[PDB]
């Protein structure tokens, strides 16, 4: 049969009935307590607490003052001083603001992009260090405890039209990216070269020295292919070692660079082949700036498509899938589901659409 | 044999291939993912112990000090009946926005770059535009023949599975080949954006992998190899030009007679060695150069003493008796591990063995023994011969310097008048030649060769979007700096162009006939230099040491911090 | 002043104390250097070998900017001042001789070069 | 065959 099974608790519709383009757990919250999550559509990032059962708390929203803005996506982290948590949201006019829902202020804003970011990431080992991808072809990392540009991914085999999405691996040793271009493109930041500009990042004060710092622009990739998918290529995440990433040919293909045999860390930036393990199809996401997301544990696998049905596939079935989804769909859920996240404890998951619909499903007992 | 035929059994021979390839690796992959299940169990176990040392006090919620009926609000609707919860909405403030700008490497000279005959990639411009004129769509995709990568029918394919397709496609065919002329069509039909059949043709030969390598000359495999092989590694791939192996400006190769040279000079006597030289019983000097001018037209009374050459030195005699001629004496100094005498043995063993047996882009001519006449590529070109070609030294045909005493920016040098920068061999009078690091000096028209530009700095444009500002104050005429870019075929140029024709902006500049610059992809800081009518600069094309390289001067006197124009004309 | 200037290479604002721009002697720019390094190890054919003798030279010229025939005497010795330490190194005296050779060719350096720089080759070891 | 659009579509 299938796993696992869920069942709508709720649904809530923002005021402004602009899309939500993006919607984030936040996993940094210490054990027994409330499990929350933002939201960013228009020109605005909402914060919602999930309650037992079904219930769903407003706690706060934030307006950006710019009429035009509109956020795309947002992503959680955390001051390891105060120990507050903070989110990130970005969009169309191509700048980060850093939110501090504690302090509930833009404590900090990063306003070096040429044009929009399609995705913030945060590194999963080290707080300060943001990750962002963007419509002028290059992803900026940045530490943000020191105001600092650490590091640009894009100039000669840099990307070639948008950089749409990007994930870092589970130890945080690599950044797999993709973007319009078609092209899937690894980025190593374990290397000598990167490793020191991150630490020299930390050291750089500027009362203490007439120079800015030195932001390393890398222009190479550690490898590159465009023989996987063959249009716009707008959400990639990393399964430990191999590749999952969903272009518009109607499934997430799980993919690894080189041949069979050949290890992701001796492989060679030349590399002129890849495999693919296996594929999870789905049905009618033609359209792009369709994301899915996984859970903590990397068990569960979820897509919600442009109609309003969300496919939930199963990360412990040895084989092709082939077989089979956990589909789930709803009678008032329509407008395109852009991006799924899970609670860190999987038993909530959230979704959210281009209607300002906001969809609770939750897990069996 | 029929070409649809051949397209319906490339098509199935993959459909096959796919699948048993997917049943044999199915087996493997099951044992692939339960490894990597393994990886991601470890990792984020890591992860999940160093947030249990975290303590984040999260999800604080604040009504608090309540509301003054000045800020809006943000409701949220329930389908749960649980009533509608309304919040006040925080004003995130003030941003300066910066202008817009996509990502470019940065150069000093420019960049040849290949053609793509198919665009990887459709522009997304188009949900606001609602598909209107979606014809633009259409004629966007025909100036690549209708080639888009990925655009087929087939829904994969991957070098390893590409390999077998062929081999596949050879087995199933009488034989052989060896390897098809005809298949390479139909693999590539099936397959837009891999094509054309020629282009795969090459892909396979890089694939299936080595002569003509000679191995190392440093090195325990090096054989013993004539003078030609041994250099043909060094001839074919330096550029004489730029003084480079395998430059990005230049795309032909040597000429060949440009790596063959003057024979003289001088052949001249030079004894002793010394002193165990090779001496003096008759045949010394005599049976060498006799030897040497019995192999030109068209003794040796002493047992020849007992060494061996291995593979190296018997090459680099070979290279160096082709450039030094005789002269033993030099080249035992040379290859330091024989004597002056030792290499006189090996030549005289050597003679005695058998062998088995409208402005165009410069590009330099070489027809040996014929001159420079109205059938030389140079004067069809309507272009001087340069330094680099190889035709007589005294070719009628050829630019010569200028004379000047000093500056050379007005009409009486020959140089600026025929728009050329002057040449740093040939100018050797006005100091074009002179001082290198020294780089500004008293002839003033080398700027562009040398790089010698001037501060310019970037801020947004009191027009539109981003505009670029000199620093230091410069005069009429001056030179401010070269207009660097990419360097593309008119037919490369006319894609590009297309699309940037849409987002009504280009970064084209026109070089000659052959080339146009593009400053778009990769570029330098003057292509922030705006479009104004009235400008206070002008982009002057001129033609330096065989390239032809754009100059953006002033065209006026300038103050400090003023925003630089240029009219684009084309 | 004052107008809000901005680095060219990442669009982060100039502060009033970088200017004072710009001290540095452009250029180099980095990737070209990257760009030749890995095009001359592409090459399926050439020597292991022949391909880092180029590479060292290649890197020479870059760094140095050398235009004219009448120079390349003097850049042959320079590169023997600067990268012959590292020629040694890699057991490349001879295909080093070799490119002297291909130069000497080329019509780029007189012969009194070719054992000007292999003496200063050798006399260093 | 087709070139993507980011929204459907109404
Ligand atoms: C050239 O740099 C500038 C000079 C001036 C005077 N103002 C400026 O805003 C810029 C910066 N602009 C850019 O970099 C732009 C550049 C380089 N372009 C060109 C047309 C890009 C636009 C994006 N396409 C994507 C592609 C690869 F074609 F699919 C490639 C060509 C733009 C088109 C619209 C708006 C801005 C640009
Ligand atoms: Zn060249
Ligand atoms: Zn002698
Ligand atoms: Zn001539
Ligand atoms: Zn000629
Ligand atoms: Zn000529
Ligand atoms: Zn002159
Ligand atoms: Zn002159
Ligand atoms: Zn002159």
């Amino acid at each position: 049969k299938c796993k696992y099974s869920f069942k709508c608790v709720n649904s809530l519709k923002e005021d402004h009935n602009q899309p939500l383009f993006g919607v984030q757990f936040n996993w940094h919250s210490k054990e027994g307590d409330p499990l929350v999550f933002a939201t960013v559509g228009s020109n605005r990032v909402t914060l919602y607490e999930c309650h037992s059962q079904g219930e769903i708390r407003l706690l706060q929203s934030y307006v950006d003052a710019d009429a035009d803005e509109n956020f795309y996506t947002c992503a959680w982290t955390y001051d390891s001083n105060t120990s507050h948590p903070l989110l990130a949201v970005a969009g169309s006019r191509g700048i980060i603001r850093i939110i501090n829902p504690i302090t509930m202020q833009c404590i900090k804003h990063y306003v070096g992009h040429g044009n929009a970011i399609n995705e913030l990431k945060f590194h999963p080992r080290d707080p300060n260090l943001l990750l962002s991808v963007s419509k002028d072809h290059a992803l900026r990392l940045w530490n943000i405890q020191t105001d600092t540009l650490v590091a640009i991914f894009g100039g000669v085999e840099g990307h070639r039209d948008e950089v749409l999405s990007a994930d870092y691996d589970l130890l945080g040793e690599k950044i797999m990216s993709c973007g319009m271009d078609h092209s899937l493109k690894l980025w190593r930041i374990n290397s000598k070269r990167m490793m020191n500009a991150i630490k020299e990042s930390y050291d750089y004060n500027p009362n203490k020295t007439n120079r800015p710092f030195i932001s390393q622009k890398i222009h190479f990739p550690d490898f590159s292919t465009r023989d996987i998918h063959r249009n716009y290529v707008d959400c990639v995440r990393w399964l430990g070692d191999l590749i999952l990433s969903k272009s518009c040919e109607n499934a997430i293909v799980c993919w690894k660079p080189g041949k069979m045999e050949d290890d992701i860390d001796k492989i060679k930036p030349s590399e002129s082949n890849v495999t693919i393990l296996g594929r999870f199809d789905y049905s009618q996401c033609d359209i792009w700036y369709m994301r899915f997301s996984m859970d903590f544990w990397q068990k569960m696998l979820a897509l919600g498509n442009q109609v309003g049905k969300l496919y939930v596939w199963d990360l412990e079935v040895e084989d092709p899938h082939k077989a089979k989804c956990t589909t789930l769909t709803h009678h008032k859920c329509g407008a395109a589901i852009r991006q799924t996240s899970f609670s860190r404890d999987s038993s909530i998951l959230i979704a959210v659409c281009d209607d300002a619909s906001i969809w609770r499903w939750d897990r069996l007992r | 044999k029929g070409p649809v035929c051949w397209r319906k059994r490339v098509k199935s021979e993959y459909m096959r291939l796919r699948q048993l390839k997917r049943f044999r690796r199915a087996d493997e992959v099951k044992s692939m993912f339960s490894s990597n299940r393994q990886k991601i169990l470890e990792r984020t176990e890591i992860l999940n112990q160093e947030w249990k040392q975290r303590r984040i006090q999260p999800v604080h919620i604040l009504t608090s000090v309540s509301s003054l009926r000045g800020t809006r609000e943000c409701s949220v609707t329930s389908d749960l009946d649980f009533p509608t919860q309304v919040i006040p909405l925080k004003t995130l403030n003030a941003v300066a926005s910066v202008p817009i700008m996509y990502s470019w490497s940065p150069l000093q000279q420019n960049f040849m770059v290949e053609d793509e005959t198919v665009l990887h990639n459709i522009p997304y411009m188009g949900d606001e535009v609602l598909d209107q004129d979606g014809t633009f769509i259409e004629e966007l995709i025909k100036n690549y023949d209708g080639k888009v990568h990925g655009d087929r029918e087939c829904g994969f394919i991957n070098d390893e599975i590409f390999v077998e397709l062929v081999n596949a496609l050879g087995q199933y065919n009488e034989s052989r080949p060896p390897r098809s002329d005809k298949i390479f069509e139909a693999i590539s039909s099936m397959f837009p954006d891999k094509g054309t059949a020629e282009e795969l043709k090459e892909k396979y030969k890089e694939l299936t992998q080595p002569p003509e390598c000679t191995p190392n000359i440093d090195g325990p495999n090096a054989k013993s190899v004539q003078r030609e092989q041994s250099l043909h590694s060094f001839h074919t791939l330096f550029c004489r030009r730029c003084f480079k192996y395998d430059c990005f400006l230049h795309p032909f190769h040597a000429t060949p007679n440009t790596y063959k040279r003057k024979n003289t000079e001088t052949a001249l006597d030079n004894k002793p060695c010394g002193p165990q030289c090779y001496q003096h019983l008759e045949g010394a000097k005599e049976f060498a150069a006799a030897l040497t001018a019995e192999r030109i037209k068209t003794p040796n009374i002493e047992p020849p003493e007992n060494v061996e050459w291995s593979g190296a030195e018997a090459s680099m005699f070979r290279v160096l008796i082709g450039t030094y001629y005789d002269n033993f004496c030099a080249i035992a100094r040379l290859i330091g591990t024989k004597t002056c005498r030792q290499v006189y043995e090996f030549r005289v063993k050597e003679s005695s063995i058998i062998a088995p047996a409208h402005v165009y882009n410069y590009q330099p001519c070489d027809h040996p023994r014929q001159p420079c006449d109205s059938s030389c590529p140079c004067v069809i070109a309507q272009n001087f011969c340069e330094k680099f070609c190889q035709c007589s030294s005294e070719c009628q045909n050829r630019f010569p310097g200028c004379r000047c005493k000093a500056q050379c920016n007005t009409k009486q040098c020959p140089c600026y008048l025929a728009v050329r920068e002057c040449d740093p061999d040939l100018c050797l009078t006005c100091g074009a030649a002179d001082h290198w690091d020294s780089k500004n000096v008293s002839c003033k028209n080398c700027s562009i060769q040398r790089g010698s530009k001037k501060h310019l700095l970037l801020a947004p444009s009191d027009v539109a979007g981003w505009g670029i500002f000199i620093k230091d104050p410069v005069q009429k005429n001056e030179f401010i700096s070269e207009y660097c870019g990419e360097i593309i075929s008119q037919d490369e140029a006319d894609r590009r162009g297309k699309v940037y024709d849409k987002y009504m902006c280009s970064f084209l500049f026109n070089l000659n006939n052959d080339f146009v610059v593009d400053a778009t992809r990769k570029g330098n800081k003057i292509r922030f230099a705006n479009h104004s009518v009235n400008p206070n600069c002008y982009a002057k094309v001129m033609m330096v040491n065989g390239d032809h390289r754009i100059g953006i001067f002033a065209k006026r006197a300038i103050q400090t911090g003023e925003e630089l124009f240029f009219d684009y004309r084309y | 002043h004052n107008r809000l200037y901005f680095h060219s290479d990442t669009c982060l604002p100039l502060r009033p104390q970088e200017m004072e721009v710009d001290s540095e002697d452009e250029k180099d720019p980095e990737w070209l250097r990257e760009k030749t390094i890995t095009q001359i190890e592409e090459f399926s054919d050439v020597n292991e070998g022949e391909k880092e003798v180029m590479k060292l030279w290649n890197l020479h010229v870059m760094k140095h900017g050398f235009i004219a025939d009448n120079q390349m005497n003097h850049a042959c010795m320079l590169f023997v001042e600067n990268y012959g330490q590292k020629i040694i190194k890699k057991n490349l005296c001879r295909n080093f001789m070799l490119h002297l050779v291909s130069m000497h060719d080329f019509n780029l350096i007189s012969i009194m070069s070719i054992d000007k720089a292999v003496t200063k080759l050798r006399e260093m070891q | 065959l087709q070139a993507q659009r980011k929204f459907a579509q109404s």
